[PDB]
């Protein structure tokens, strides 16, 4: 077969329409302001 | 005081980066347009501009949240957000990409 | 409202579940072979 | 010949990344799993190997095809595979941002 059976952990989080995205912004977003 | 570089430059550059991301997405699907000129904008100013992939990634999806809504209030199939994907990553690829090349390696 | 009143030209193109994504690859796995 | 650095080598890195990226997935909705360490260690070794974000890209859609395809099987919501999405555009920016900062930039 090969091993790696890829599950994930299907059918566990509720999402929307354009559920969540990049709005974890990733904390670069402090570039510059004083 | 960067030479003259105030914080409203930088904001035009976002103003300009949020408006040309944002054509970027609209001709992604352009039988003429070439939306390298468009990802290449962004990229090329990106970059000189020390923009984040922050925003890109932040910016983008206040821009999806726009079709999304839209597509509810308009009642219109949503999977073309597929293509907001398909430019946010591509667009964030392609001056990653860029970054890589702007690193000068010994060998 | 603000003028940029963004379209996308929603309902346009058809796509499937995984519908296209990095597909593209970029040109940039070129990286290495000989 | 880079110090016997052969083309398994580099191979072997994929098939760690193919796994590690995997893995980042899995855990990416983990409760004490310290995913970090799993895109830590994609990131730093995607950069360290000299890894593009094309495979990076193309590996996240056929692994993303697998998870679609179990969930047409299984019938079982496809929804989730915006973890994928989230976990790909999430570790793209991850690792682009270190190749950012890996840029001795003078000022």
């Amino acid at each position: 077969a090969m091993a790696g059976i890829i599950s994930g952990t299907p059918t566990r989080i509720s999402v929307d329409e354009k559920t969540e995205l990049a709005r974890i912004a990733k904390g670069m977003q402090d570039l510059e302001s004083e | 005081a960067m030479a003259r570089m105030s914080p409203a430059d930088k904001r035009k550059l976002l103003d300009e980066l949020r408006s040309i991301y944002r054509t970027i997405v609209l001709e992604y699907f352009n039988t003429d347009a070439k939306v390298n000129e468009r990802i290449d904008e962004f990229v090329s100013k990106a970059f000189f501009a020390d923009i984040s992939v922050s925003q890109v990634l932040e910016i983008h999806v206040e821009l999806m949240d726009t079709f999304s809504k839209q597509l509810k209030l308009e009642g219109r199939s949503e999977d073309i957000l597929l293509d907001y994907r398909l430019t946010l990553i591509d667009v964030i690829a392609h001056l990653c990409e860029m970054y890589r090349r702007s690193i000068p390696r010994e060998v």
